[PDB]
DNA sequence: TCGGATGTATATATCTGACACGTGCCTGGAGACTAGGGAGTAATCCCCTTGGCGGTTAAAACGCGGGGGACAGCGCGTACGTGCGTTTAAGCGGTGCTAGAGCTGTCTACGACCAATTGAGCGGCCTCGGCACCGGGATTCTCGA
DNA sequence: TCGAGAATCCCGGTGCCGAGGCCGCTCAATTGGTCGTAGACAGCTCTAGCACCGCTTAAACGCACGTACGCGCTGTCCCCCGCGTTTTAACCGCCAAGGGGATTACTCCCTAGTCTCCAGGCACGTGTCAGATATATACATCCGA
């Protein structure tokens, strides 16, 4: 009965991850958010690709930073797993 | 000697005008004026800003109106432009 | 209906990046609307410069620009 | 032929001409339009009647009718908008508005 | 001696005091002679004005307790009451400094 | 030395204005490092500043343009 | 006419006079010195000087002769001057460097 | 439609430190939009430099002034003593 | 614990599209001269910043009794990690169409420049009213039993 | 909950200096005009974004199982707090002085501006090799047997 015990696959992606550089979140899913967002800005507007792959690139490069920020506070709570109240905190503390 | 320049008697007018009877101390008098100059050059430099980015020369209405719009709030930004094409609207009704 | 698009395999994706060993079940909502409000900020911005210079297609280097003047600038787009 | 004030020609109290001279020897750019200098002062105009309007609310709550640093500060943190377009800036004579946590509160 | 305040008490009444008050907390003197000798290493001699020190012990004062807070914060964030310095050095980090 | 000049008591203060209840022992070492880094990069600029108008006095009004090049406007003092 | 550059007469490889057109155009000042244009010129060289040196360096040990922005990303990033300069720069293509906080990995 | 960027000198400064590293077009967008961005942060603190100090032109000091205000410690250090000679040897034609 | 199995680092073939380099051209940089206002330099004053002395008192420093809090240990039941089968739709590659960005020509209204001027705004004085400060005492908390 | 003890809002009275108004003076904003050009507008091109259409397979979904641990609870020990008592140096006031910040004048000379000339850099085009993929092999390592 061959089984990973909990945390070794995480350690393993957290790793991967962090050694590789390519774009996480799904292009498709990003740009249709995008568009919906400025939709009730303007009428019928159009984007650029590359205004969208910028768009996904700083939003990911916000995330990947709020993310280890929270991880930072879980770690600091004496605990591992991060919810709710530590990334609040963690932008509350940013200033947001 | 002396020709120092400050915002004091246009912001006492418009605090007369809103409220008719309220004193300032120099304290907050000199921190109107710096409020005033500091929001002031935040629109401007902006305003700067959008005229180079579109190979233009001119500070117009627009340019400022699309600073305020930047750099305030909701609210505050829809009634900072209200307010400022009425001006400019009175202003060119003369 | 859309912003769910941004899945939960994505937001661990993201965090694992981040540098984070386990995630609670709770943290994707509070995820997806800290996603929601920077977006909100940001494309609103990138559409009041392109409605500044009468144009209908959001250019990069207006959003680039106008992520630059939020305070969190970025390269690699002009 | 007559002096009327552009100030007064724009229905205003603040100094049009000033803001324009400003603007134009402050190198933001090469020319600046007429309605420019307008637009600003209006813009200013509206910012400074929001802030004083509520520093003097403050003041009146606190039984003054001097406007100190106190009420200014005051009324910039109270009202949000004000507060997230300041939010970067420390006022001196400051004194942040009273704020205690619910935990730290005794029972 | 009866009638011995618990602690908390006094600690709440200094809170709601200083909150409610903005006098200047940092005393004059000490804090001059502490720029002082941090800017004679900088350039020989050179001279302060008052208005200067003022002004910046008033930013001194606004970064201080600016970073207190968040530091309370963080530490009631740990089940906790008393600030640590692990709170300030996480509050830092998270402030990017 | 010199460090000193802030004493127990008012770091006390200080955290009392800035809301928290109780403190502890580091705190106050801690504080004093944090504060002496802050006032270092502070008075640097300044002192570039006012080194750079070819002035030996450092005028407050430099003080204010070193707070608002780190992201740190004051008011009341130009 | 001799026909030297101005580049080439400070000894530098950065243009000398574009960066004079960009001073003199961007508007910055109503007029702009001799020698600034050199020292911005000079400044830029030595700034771009580093991080490529630096960036090859982390092309070099990766097993790669050609610097892509992750390797820029990790020369910025591993260097403690360039990170504080770029602090609120996020680096398009880039990664992050790795790390693991202690708690985190297995006892 | 001459656009114009920094391209080639980055790339000559780069086979000067290096000799056969080479740059990818990602790398030098980045390259030239850092280029882009540090110069103008010099050039507007220059510029308030000269204008709140009730002058009207930019020289050499204001930017050594500018370049020692925005570079850390050792890049500042640097920093200036590249610019003070490379102006020292152009006024020195 | 050694050991089976999983994942990952390493060598080799290969084939591809992006990078390095050659070439023509033109627009922007450079050589040279003018002239005009910025500022480097020189005095001069008086503002204020440094320095010092006396007191006086608030506040810092020290020490002790102790109760509330930080922290470690332990129990539990749940929420999350991990893996497998199913379902989904993202990503791939073409293909067509046109809304709209980019470029060009013009001519006109709009903003810079400049002489004259006059009144809005600043420097300085004066005055009294809003506010700081002290004494009384009623209310509002807090603590022990 | 019911007692006394302390801490604070409130009120009245007195003084004080800072804000508000007034005055005179000036310099900068306004009138009026002239003139060069920035861009508003119309016209054109044509790169590029959008919608569709189908195929493939990576990725997300749902569910079952286990177990790591977040949280609650309790015990301990310790360590800041409150408070009383001692000490010290901050602060206020006053007195001297001279460093240099700010001002004005003058002359040098640095740089904007223009004309002319040419070559450095850019758009375009083409070779070619650095590296991305795939297969096979050996090492790191993980979790049990």
């Amino acid at each position: 009965p061959h089984r990973y015990r909990p945390g070794t696959v995480a350690l393993r992606e957290i790793r991967r991850y962090q050694k590789s550089t390519e774009l996480l979140i799904r292009k498709l899913p990003f740009q249709r958010l995008v568009r919906e967002i400025a939709q009730d800005f303007k009428t019928d507007l159009r984007f650029q690709s590359s205004a969208v792959m910028a768009l996904q690139e700083a939003c990911e490069a916000y995330l990947v930073g709020l993310f280890e920020d929270t991880n930072l506070c879980a770690i600091h709570a004496k605990r591992v797993t991060i919810m709710p109240k530590d990334i609040q905190l963690a932008r509350r503390i940013r200033g947001e | 000697r002396s020709r120092k320049e400050s915002y004091s008697v246009y912001v006492y007018k418009v605090l007369k005008q809103v409220h008719p009877d309220t004193g300032i101390s120099s304290k907050a008098m000199g921190i109107m004026n710096s409020f005033v100059n500091d929001i002031f050059e935040r629109i401007a430099g902006e305003a700067s800003r959008l005229a180079h980015y579109n190979k233009r020369s001119t500070i117009t209405s627009r340019e400022i109106q699309t600073a305020v719009r930047l750099l305030l709030p909701g609210e505050l930004a829809k009634h900072a432009v209200s307010e400022g094409t009425k001006a400019v609207t009175k202003y060119t009704s003369s | 209906d859309n912003i769910q698009g941004i899945t939960k395999p994505a937001i661990r994706r993201l965090a694992r990046r981040g540098g984070v060993k386990r995630i609670s079940g709770l943290i994707y909502e509070e995820t997806r609307g800290v996603l929601k409000v920077f977006l909100e900020n940001v494309i609103r911005d990138a559409v009041t410069y392109t409605e500044h210079a009468k144009r209908k297609t959001v250019t990069a280097m207006d959003v680039v620009y106008a992520l630059k003047r939020q305070g969190r600038t970025l390269y690699g787009f002009g | 032929a007559k002096a009327k004030t552009r100030s007064s020609r724009a229905g205003l109290q603040f100094p049009v001409g000033r803001v324009h001279r400003l603007l134009r020897k402050g190198n933001y750019s090469e020319r600046v339009g007429a309605g420019a200098p307008v637009y600003l002062a209006a813009v200013l105009e509206y910012l400074t009647a929001e802030i004083l309007e509520l520093a003097g609310n403050a003041a009146r709550d606190n039984k003054k009718t001097r406007i100190i640093p106190r009420h200014l500060q005051l009324a910039i943190r109270n009202d949000e908008e004000l507060n997230k377009l300041l939010g970067r800036v420390t006022i001196a004579q400051g004194g942040v508005l009273p704020n205690i946590q619910a935990v730290l509160l005794p029972k």
